[PDB]
């Protein structure tokens, strides 16, 4: 209980979510679904 | 002479005049349907 | 915008249902359930 | 005769029976 | 715990994470 | 091929007066 | 009651979730990278869309012989 | 519908006279 | 009578015909 | 207060003489559930027959069926 | 029940376990809602991810091959497969899951399970409303979207040649379905669709206007400027001045609501009515009954090459949509129509 | 007072007045049935039952009449191509006037029950309050329903005492009202088998009688009684609405999908028959069979009947109308007066081209003449300035082999384009459009109108059932809870 | 329970309901006249 | 010319529900 | 006769709107 911050946990989850969104958007310009 | 109308009257249609009017309408109907259909 | 108009209809139906269900009995299947008290009191109706 | 569609339908109703049996056991548990 | 909340949260969480991994993997395939 | 003009004429000349006299009779019977 | 606000702060959650969640991420990696998704769900790879016999989109034209037609015109 | 409309009108007349005979208002004032 | 002709001559007029759709694996 | 006494009314009176007269326990709930299950299986059978998805030897599900 | 002994059976224990305050309510209808909705969302998410459409439609509808969330979809089966339910044990699949997915049986799976999940969930609104004892106007309200689901995903493909003309579960798939009804059915012109549009737009209108009116009549109720904390769930007074609201809209719009029972019933009424009328419209379109022609307009435009309307432009534009889209949209039709029979404007 | 949507709730607790409104409705629907039958007899033209069938004339209740046995009327005609036999009292107009007399009798009975409503029959003996024993009432009506189903299945449809069913040819050529023997096997559940209906009715009536016996002798259970509120009339209201829209869904589904209970000679062809090339493959295989042995073209096609070519025409299709394309299909694109024949198209060097037909979804489809294999060889061009597919340079010629037009071949003028456009719809027919001031757009079939109305009503009654189920389950919160 | 019906109720339609009914009928006619006349 | 069927349909769809709503209004205001 | 029908229904609905706006029942209970 309270050993690592809840706000910091939310920050780490947010960094992973933004990273996944960035990876998904990056995959649209390269490879399959890149029209090239 | 005031806001409500003292000349207001209610309508009365008894059953005898009802039956007479209905008979009148349907007798006019049987008389003129054959002629409008022509 | 399509999500918002569909959601606006959804939230309209949802709010309407949740607060027309939350009715303390002042309007019965007659015009109103005034038998408890007639019009003219601050005793509020409904529930939230 | 026993058409493959009918045989598969019989196995299908048996499978549905055991699926609802497992669901009944799960809702009986927990 | 294995209560109904445990079962519901895990049934939602496990395949979402599994497929998120699968899609992140599919982000790197070239024709 | 069905004379709809005469049909609607007969239908209206029945319906309008019988309904009107029924309204007057109902208000006479309700309000004595 | 665990209202979900305490478990994230607790380190005991992340003791076992630093293995299960990356294990599922790696499981998805091997699942699609080993072609198992293609093999299980019938997904065709990018180099098996137009075979030598037909150069256009596959056409369906059947109801009852559907499985025999997929054995005819699948990705070999 | 040629004969049917005259049929409706004649039945209406018969029903009206039947109701006037039986479902009439009772004769009041003498 | 001639089974291959009658399906093939229903083919241009109407391709959704039962005669064309049944047993299309052999074609 | 009393209703109009009627000959056909007192004829058919026993048929309305037991309003709410109800058996206790679960009654025949198991039997009606079994009947509903058999009725649902029969309905699924006629559905899959009328879907051309339960092929039988004699049923053709076509205009040729009445040929 | 009703002052009886009521000797406890397995039904009583099962009902007592099903009606408990949990993280998510289960209830008796949870025997249907939870598994059926689970397979509905799982089938849609898997078919958007792995299950392809290179068999059925001959196009890409999966995450594995280059389709985004806006592009991938659970595609419908093919017209040649008819209205078959496509069981795993059905004559099409014959118990092969790998080729069941490829023939599009997952679409029928998701559609049937989504229907039964809808049944279970709105049954659950009955179960909750009975558990805590108020009227099920939530169920009467949600009666309209399930009628929409029935009319769109079941009644229209049942009336057509097969599930191929059903809406595939997706984003661009529903977009294609919308454009299909535009080109082939003239679905904008149908009055039932017009009443559906009116109902939903009026419902969004009512939601926005009611929320804004309540929020701008919220009284003082405190000294902090954050008015949300100025509300107290304990207090029995109205959170908003409906007198002030009524006189406001009486002087702005002319007519205003005077009974909030009528207000909230009307904002329940408009979307349900609109969805029900549009559902009846889709029921009409299921049998290819469409509001397509205005016979006076085509007769007068035929005898006079000078008369035209935006309606006439829309009809000709519908012919364009049909001609240029059905060629690949309906692969079973073998539409190898050349370009000189496909119609054009000048320079385009 | 009472809201406008509540005026009928005054008789929820008055069984006598409930009888009154029920009998009033029965009178109204009986009068409507009689009026519609006489109206459709007045509009009906039996001059050409071969080429101008009643389902092409917007006929709705006469096909339900003919399906069950009545085929002739009082005027001296029969729709089966024969002259009238002895008509008796049970003709078309006889049934209409009989339903009118029923309407009057039911009207007078409704008035009687309205005036006399507090019968002791409606009063409970034990408590003295007005009550109805709904499980016993249901047992009674289940016994009568089983008896009526058994009588209709063992006496009417079997032909031992009734006439049978309007059965037909598989392609809608030869059909009449005849008895059919029941089938107890799998073919008994064959939907297109006419023999399944008598076995269906016999088994269903027997089962209904036995179930009525259990409902008469056996009482319900307390748990079930407080489960679905059997002691209330709103529960039986909701359940009855549920059952009737279930039946409406069944009837609409069978009407669209075709059945032995849906004669094609009374209701027209099917959209699935058109899309699946049913009459087309029939006509073509008959021609191919006649060509294979003996007779050649231009006389073998004359062996093709007048009915089948009319059936193979999308203007007869139920899936081509509109909501407000109103009236008979004859009023749409004229009355059919004759069959031209099969338009045969040849190229300049000589090879048979085929016209691509117009599917149900398309209001307008391109007219293309495609090769024997399935290659595009000619088309009516939009640009008319490019390629080698325009008719005047490809050189196609239209021949015909049928009734009115058999041996005059056209190659030069726009007549070949006109006949390609006409045959692109199916078989080419002459229609007169001046008799009914006919317009030209395609009207809807009586099947389509039936199925549209009954699907919409079934879904609306789904709303009615779910609402009355809500009201019955939740009678405590709809009426009042009084601060608890 | 007596000679007059105890379940007799009166009907109430205020001016707001009159306006709503007239608006519904007239807007329905406005929408569907173009289709009925065609 | 003139679509008499449509004219009749539109005319009755106006008058009959309008007369219905007005008659309940005036009978409601007659006896409040 | 077509155009005056549309004109009449439109101006009639506008008249009902005008009458409901200015000659409504005065509002009670809030
Ligand atoms: C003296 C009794 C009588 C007789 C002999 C007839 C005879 C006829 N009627 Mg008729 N009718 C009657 C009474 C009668 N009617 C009454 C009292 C009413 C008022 C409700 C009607 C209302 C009526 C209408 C609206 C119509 C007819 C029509 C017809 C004609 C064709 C019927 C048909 O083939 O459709 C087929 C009949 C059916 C498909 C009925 C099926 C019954 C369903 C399946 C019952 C399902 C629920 C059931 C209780 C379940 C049982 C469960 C089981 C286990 C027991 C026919 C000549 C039709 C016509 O042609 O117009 C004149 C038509 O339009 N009638
Ligand atoms: C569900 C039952 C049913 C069915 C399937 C049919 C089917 C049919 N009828 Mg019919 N009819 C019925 C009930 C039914 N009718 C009833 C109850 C009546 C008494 C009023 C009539 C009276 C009647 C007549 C007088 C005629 C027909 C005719 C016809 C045929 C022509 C198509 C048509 O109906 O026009 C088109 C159908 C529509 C345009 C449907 C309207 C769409 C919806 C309902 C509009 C919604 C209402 C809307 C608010 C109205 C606002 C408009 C307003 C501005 C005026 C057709 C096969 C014609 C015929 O062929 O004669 C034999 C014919 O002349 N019927
Ligand atoms: C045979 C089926 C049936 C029966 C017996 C009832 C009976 C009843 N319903 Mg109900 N209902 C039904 C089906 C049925 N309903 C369906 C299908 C729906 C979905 C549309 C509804 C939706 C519904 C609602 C929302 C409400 C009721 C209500 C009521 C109660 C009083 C309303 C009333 O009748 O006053 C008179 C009704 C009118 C004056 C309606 C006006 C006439 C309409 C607009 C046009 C009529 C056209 C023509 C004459 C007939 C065409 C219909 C026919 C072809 C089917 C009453 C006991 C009320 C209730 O629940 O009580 C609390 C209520 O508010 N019903
Ligand atoms: C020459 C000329 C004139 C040319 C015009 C030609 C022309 C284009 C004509 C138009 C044709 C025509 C009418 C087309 C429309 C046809 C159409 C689709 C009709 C729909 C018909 C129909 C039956 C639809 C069914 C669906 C349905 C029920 C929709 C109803 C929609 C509807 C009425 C919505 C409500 C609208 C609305 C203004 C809401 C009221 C909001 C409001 C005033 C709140 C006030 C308020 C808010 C509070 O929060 C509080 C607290 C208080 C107190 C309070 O007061
Ligand atoms: C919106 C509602 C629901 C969205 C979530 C449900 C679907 C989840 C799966 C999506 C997915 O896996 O995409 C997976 C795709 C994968 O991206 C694709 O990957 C392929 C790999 O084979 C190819 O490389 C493609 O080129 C590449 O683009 O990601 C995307 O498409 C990017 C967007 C991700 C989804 C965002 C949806 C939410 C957007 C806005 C929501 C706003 C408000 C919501 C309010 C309500
Ligand atoms: C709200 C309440 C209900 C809510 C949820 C319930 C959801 C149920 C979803 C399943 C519904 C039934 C699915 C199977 C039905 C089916 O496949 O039909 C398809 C099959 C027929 O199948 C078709 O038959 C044709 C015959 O010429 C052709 O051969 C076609 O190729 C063939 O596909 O019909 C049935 O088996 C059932 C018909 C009777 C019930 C129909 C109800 C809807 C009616 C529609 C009429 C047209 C529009
Ligand atoms: C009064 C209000 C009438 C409204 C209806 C007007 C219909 C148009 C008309 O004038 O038709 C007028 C038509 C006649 O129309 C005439 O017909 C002639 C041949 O008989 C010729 O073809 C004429 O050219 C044609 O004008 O007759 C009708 O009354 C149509 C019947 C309407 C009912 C059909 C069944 C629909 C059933 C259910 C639909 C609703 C389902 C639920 C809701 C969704
Ligand atoms: C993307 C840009 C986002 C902007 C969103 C705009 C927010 C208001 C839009 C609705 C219009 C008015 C609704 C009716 C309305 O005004 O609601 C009522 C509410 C009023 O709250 P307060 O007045 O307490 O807050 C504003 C200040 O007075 C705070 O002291 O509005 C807000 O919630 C503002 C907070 C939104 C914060 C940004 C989001
Ligand atoms: C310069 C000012 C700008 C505004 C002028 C234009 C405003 C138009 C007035 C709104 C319409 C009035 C509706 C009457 C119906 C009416 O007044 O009902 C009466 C109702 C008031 O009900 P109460 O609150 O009195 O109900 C409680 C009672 O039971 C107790 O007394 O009004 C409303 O529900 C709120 C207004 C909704 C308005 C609905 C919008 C209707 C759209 C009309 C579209 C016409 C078709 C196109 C035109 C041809
Ligand atoms: C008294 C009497 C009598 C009789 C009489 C009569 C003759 C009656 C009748 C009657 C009738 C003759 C009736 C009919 C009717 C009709 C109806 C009943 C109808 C209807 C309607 C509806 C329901 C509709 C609906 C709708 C609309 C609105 C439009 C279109 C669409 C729809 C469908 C939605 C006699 C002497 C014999 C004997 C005994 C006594
Ligand atoms: C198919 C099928 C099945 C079933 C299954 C299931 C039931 C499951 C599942 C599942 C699931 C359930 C899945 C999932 C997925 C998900 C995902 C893939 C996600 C996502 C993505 C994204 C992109 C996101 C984003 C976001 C948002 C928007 C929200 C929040 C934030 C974030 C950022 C996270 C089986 C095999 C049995 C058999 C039959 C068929
Ligand atoms: C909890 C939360 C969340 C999450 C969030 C996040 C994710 C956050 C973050 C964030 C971050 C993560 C941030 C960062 C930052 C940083 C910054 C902003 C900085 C800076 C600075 C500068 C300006 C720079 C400069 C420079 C240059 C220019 C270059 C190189 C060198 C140097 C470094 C000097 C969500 C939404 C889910 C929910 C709600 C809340
Ligand atoms: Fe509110
Ligand atoms: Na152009």
């Amino acid at each position: 209980i309270g050993r690592i911050p809840l706000w910091l946990v939310g920050t780490v989850v947010g960094l992973l979510a933004i990273g996944l969104l960035a990876i998904f958007f990056y995959g649209s310009y390269v490879g399959l679904g890149s029209s090239l | 002479m005031a806001r409500p109308n003292p000349n207001k009257q209610v309508v009365e249609l008894n059953r005898s005049s009802l039956y007479w009017g209905l008979l009148l309408i349907f007798v006019l109907a049987v008389l003129f349907s054959s002629y409008i259909f022509n | 915008g399509v999500a918002g108009v569909f959601g606006g209809s959804l939230f309209s139906a949802m709010h309407g249902s949740l607060v027309t269900s939350s009715l303390i009995r002042e309007t019965t299947e007659n015009e109103s359930a005034n038998a408890g008290y007639k019009f003219g009191q601050e005793e509020e109706t409904y529930n939230i | 005769s026993v058409t493959p569609s009918l045989k598969n339908f019989l196995l299908s109703l048996v499978a549905g029976a055991v699926v609802l049996a497992a669901i009944a056991g799960a809702v009986t548990a927990v | 715990i294995f209560t109904v909340r445990w079962l519901a949260i895990h049934a939602i969480a496990v395949p979402t994470i599994f497929f998120l991994g699968a899609i992140t993997a599919m982000q790197f395939i070239q024709r | 091929e069905v004379n709809i003009l005469g049909l609607t004429a007969t239908a209206l000349f029945i319906i309008i007066p019988t309904s009107f006299l029924l309204i007057l009779y109902v208000k006479t019977a309700a309000s004595e | 009651e665990r209202p979900f606000s305490d478990i994230l702060t607790s380190i005991r959650y992340w003791v076992i979730h630093s293995i299960t969640v990356p294990s599922l991420f790696i499981a998805g990696w091997l699942f699609v990278s080993t072609g198992l998704a293609y093999d299980v769900f019938g997904s065709p790879r990018p180099n098996e869309y137009f075979t030598e016999d037909r150069q256009d989109a596959p056409l369906i034209t059947d109801r009852f012989n559907a499985l025999e037609q997929v054995k005819k015109l699948s990705a070999q | 519908m040629e004969a049917l409309v005259y049929t409706f009108l004649l039945i209406g007349t018969l029903g009206i006279i039947f109701f006037s005979i039986f479902f009439r208002e009772p004769p009041r004032i003498a | 009578q001639r089974v291959r002709t009658v399906l093939d001559m229903d083919d241009p007029a109407k391709e959704e015909t039962v005669k064309e759709l049944r047993k299309d694996i052999n074609n | 207060e009393p209703g109009i006494v009627t000959p056909l009314g007192t004829l058919l009176r026993p048929l309305n003489s037991e309003a709410g007269k109800v058996l206790p326990g679960w009654g025949t709930t198991v039997l009606m559930a079994v009947a509903i299950l058999l009725f649902a299986v029969f309905l699924l059978i006629i559905l899959e027959i009328y879907n051309s998805s339960l092929i039988l030897d004699g049923v053709t599900n076509s205009w040729e069926s009445l040929a | 029940i009703g002052t009886y002994q009521e000797k406890r059976t397995w039904f009583d224990d099962a009902d007592d376990w099903l009606r408990q305050d949990r993280f998510v309510f289960v209830g008796w209808s949870g025997l249907l809602l939870l598994p059926c909705a689970y397979f509905a969302v799982g089938g849609w998410l898997t078919g958007c991810t792995f299950v392809t459409s290179w068999y059925t439609h001959g196009l890409a509808s999966s995450y594995i091959e280059g389709c985004n969330f806006l592009t991938a979809a659970v595609s419908t089966p093919a017209n040649s497969l008819g209205h078959s339910l496509l069981f795993v044990w059905g004559p099409e699949a014959q118990g092969d899951l790998t080729r069941w997915f490829q023939l599009g049986g997952l679409w029928a799976f998701v559609a049937l399970h989504g229907a039964f999940g809808l049944i279970g969930f709105m049954l659950r609104q009955f179960e909750i409303a009975r558990s805590v004892n108020l009227r099920p106007y939530n169920a009467i309200a949600f009666s309209a979207p399930i009628a929409v689901f029935v009319s769109v995903f079941l009644i229209y493909p049942l009336g057509q040649s097969g599930w191929f003309f059903a809406p595939s579960f997706g984003v661009a798939s529903i977009f294609r379905f919308i454009l299909f009804f535009q080109g082939f059915h003239n679905w904008t012109l149908n009055p039932f669709h017009m009443m559906g549009v009116a109902g939903v737009l009026g419902a969004a209108l009512l939601c926005a206007i009611h929320g804004a009116t309540v929020e701008n009549t919220l009284f003082e109720d405190g000294d902090g400027a954050n008015t949300f904390r100025a509300f107290n769930p304990t207090q029995a007074e109205e959170t908003y001045s409906m007198v002030t609201a009524n006189r406001f809209w009486s002087q702005i719009f002319g007519v205003a609501f005077s009974n909030k029972r009528w207000l909230h019933f009307f904002m329940l009424f408009v979307p349900v009515t609109g969805l029900w009328m549009s559902a009846l419209g889709v029921v009409g379109l299921a049998l290819n009954l469409r509001a397509y022609d205005f016979v006076s307009q085509e007769i007068r435009a035929a005898e006079d090459p000078e008369f035209e309307t935006f309606y006439t432009k829309n009809i000709l534009l519908n012919e364009g949509i049909r001609a240029w889209m059905a060629a690949q949209d309906q692969p079973h039709e073998k539409l190898t129509l050349p370009e000189e029979v496909l119609p054009r404007g000048n320079a385009l | 007072g009472l809201p406008w949507y509540r005026v009928h709730t005054v008789v929820i607790n008055d069984p006598g007045r409930l009888i009154s409104v029920h009998l009033m409705h029965t009178a109204l629907v009986a009068g409507w049935a009689g009026a519609m039958t006489l109206f459709e007899i007045a509009v009906f033209d039996p001059s050409d039952p071969v080429l101008n069938p009643m389902w092409r004339q917007g006929m709705f209740v006469l096909p339900f009449l003919t399906r069950l046995g009545v085929t002739q009327s009082w005027g001296g005609w029969t729709i089966s191509g024969e002259t009238s036999s002895n008509p008796g009292i049970w003709s078309y107009e006889g049934a209409a006037a009989s339903h009118i007399v029923l309407s009057g009798l039911l009207f007078l009975a409704s008035v009687w029950h309205w005036v006399y409503w507090d019968l002791e029959l409606f009063r409970d003996p034990r408590t003295g309050k007005t009550a109805l024993d709904l499980p016993k009432i249901f047992g009674i009506h289940l016994f009568l329903a089983g008896l009526l189903c058994f009588g209709f299945g063992a006496f009417h449809v079997t032909g031992v005492f009734g006439p049978g069913i309007w059965v037909s040819d598989p392609y809608g050529l030869t059909g009449s009202v005849q008895p059919v023997a029941p089938s107890w096997g799998a073919e008994g559940f064959d939907p297109y088998n006419p023999g399944g209906v008598p076995a269906h009715h016999i088994a269903a009536g027997i089962l209904g009688v036995l179930a009525g016996l259990f409902h008469l002798c056996v009482r319900p259970s307390i748990r079930l009684y407080f489960g679905l509120s059997m002691g209330s009339i709103e529960s039986v209201l909701s359940s009855s609405i549920a059952a009737v829209f279930w039946a409406a869904f069944v009837v609409a589904g069978t009407m669209w999908y075709g059945s032995a209970a849906t004669p094609i000679e009374l209701f027209g062809p099917t959209r699935y028959q058109w899309d699946q090339g049913f009459f087309q493959q029939e006509i073509q295989k008959r021609v191919a069979q006649s060509t294979s042995e003996g007779l050649s073209v231009s006389e073998a096609w004359a062996k093709i009947p007048e009915k089948l070519a009319f059936y193979d025409y999308i203007g007869n299709n139920p899936a081509k109308g509109g909501l407000f394309r109103t009236g008979a299909m004859n009023s749409g694109d004229g009355i059919a007066v004759g069959w031209l024949g099969h338009a045969s198209f040849k190229d300049q060097e000589g090879r048979e081209l085929f016209v691509r037909r117009m599917p149900t979804f398309f209001e307008t489809f391109p007219v293309v003449l495609i090769d024997k294999d399935g290659v595009v060889r000619a088309d009516v061009p939009f640009r008319k300035a490019e390629s080698k597919y325009s008719i005047e340079q490809v050189g196609v010629s239209v021949t015909f082999y049928g009734g009115e037009l058999n041996g005059l071949t056209f190659t030069d003028p726009s007549t070949v384009k006109k006949y390609a456009r006409k045959a692109q719809l199916g078989e080419i027919f002459e229609f007169d459009r001046s008799t009914l001031q006919s317009d030209g757009v395609f009207r809807s079939s009586p099947r389509g109108w039936f199925t549209f109305g009954h699907l919409s009503f079934a879904l609306l009654f789904f709303f009615g059932h779910i609402w009355h189920g809500s009201r019955t389950i939740f009678r405590d919160v709809f009426a009042g809870i009084d601060e608890d």
